[PDB]
């Protein structure tokens, strides 16, 4: 799972 | 159902339920907020998303563990992760109708406008990841939104602009994820990332930071993909 | 809601939620199966249990969140800890009613008995933790409940039965922080760790690490308390 | 705050 914006 | 509470402590109460962790009222007052009718400020804004985004993420994370045993195998299984996924796309058509009716057509400023198409992006991509009946048609939705944002973004805002790395990083995992465009994903997150660090030495300490955060997430997912 | 579903699937259901971090469904889900009016085995007590303690432990902390928030400083935390109060306070209520109609009444084996009796103690004790207006009453029947349970579980349980533990280990924190009895919290601390320490010898490699793992949480308060 | 059962 790759990181979106958090 | 929030509709004789001030917009004002809507918005306060939102600021409580983050500090309790309370994510789904945290919504439901941000939501409120937004039917008020009025603008949303910078802050106000990244309430509504930060809500959002702790309620879909737990559907998300919940989804997945149900869909991994689904596929490791009654109708027990399925019959709850469809329970989930239902509850999933009812979050995800509840904040699309807030952006459609009507934050984004009342956005004017280039800073509201690509959050909210971002915000739509978003939304659609995680209709997107439970599609499989019209998955095209949600993808396309997903791209033009980002596409837009993204067209936005690069003529109004600088390549440090948080919202603008954001954005990237996320259309980025969209082409990865969503549209097997793993090549697209790269070559968008490496672009974004050399781009903003030929910037970095335009910015006050503080807005360093916040745009090296990004950056990092970037290259977090350059290190996952390369 | 679950009148329509069978109950071997409410029990696979709360299984999947669990799994799924999802404890509002799950204990939605055991809800349903104590009212098929069939008797729990030690695994759904279990499971029962693991629920509505997940979902009453994320009020409680936001209460307490709000709480201080409140007794630092217009009407919005009061009114916004009084919604979350509110909320919990039912939780609470189901909880009981579920003992009280009709789980106590046809436990007749010690270790569903003291079970139950322990989660009626629990239940109040929650109660009494925002309890203002009948806090005696409320902390009186937490501590009746309690009294039972513990009677019960020394005439028909060794002292190293993790039910029995857990129901000395709360008793003793319902006597620390509700009945503001700290010298009673500690001797009863004192004396089950000690009872169990000299029974541990029956035990199974298995037994004996249920029984240390919550005599190591009698420990813990008795560091904190002396 | 003090542990109970978890
Ligand atoms: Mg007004
Ligand atoms: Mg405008
Ligand atoms: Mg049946
Ligand atoms: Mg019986």
């Amino acid at each position: 799972r790759p990181s979106s914006w958090r | 159902a929030m509709g004789s509470m001030e917009r004002a402590s809507l918005i306060q109460k939102a600021k409580l339920a983050e500090q309790a962790e309370r994510y789904e009222d945290m919504a439901a007052f941000m939501k409120g907020a937004v039917e008020k009718g009025e603008e949303l400020s910078c802050e106000e804004r990244n309430l509504l998303s930060v809500a959002y985004k702790n309620v879909v993420g737990g559907q998300r994370a919940a989804w997945r563990v149900l869909s991994s045993i689904e596929q490791k195998s009654g109708p027990e299984v399925r019959e709850y992760r469809e329970k989930v996924e239902t509850e999933l796309q009812g979050v995800c058509d509840t904040v699309l109708g807030l952006l459609d009716s009507h934050l984004i057509k009342e956005a004017g400023d280039a800073e509201s406008r690509v959050f909210y198409l971002k915000m739509k992006g978003d939304y659609y991509r995680y209709l997107a990841e439970v599609a499989t009946g019209d998955k095209k048609r949600i993808i396309d939705s997903a791209r033009s939104a980002y596409q837009e944002a993204m067209d936005i973004s690069k003529k109004e805002m600088p390549p440090t602009n948080p919202i603008r790395l954001g954005l990237a990083l996320n259309f980025s995992v969209f082409h990865y994820e969503i549209a097997n465009s793993p090549e697209e994903a790269i070559s968008l997150a490496k672009t974004t990332f050399d781009e903003a660090m030929a910037d970095l030495h335009t910015l006050s300490e503080d807005s360093y930071k916040d745009s090296t955060l990004i950056m990092q997430l970037l290259r977090d997912n350059l290190t996952l993909w390369t």
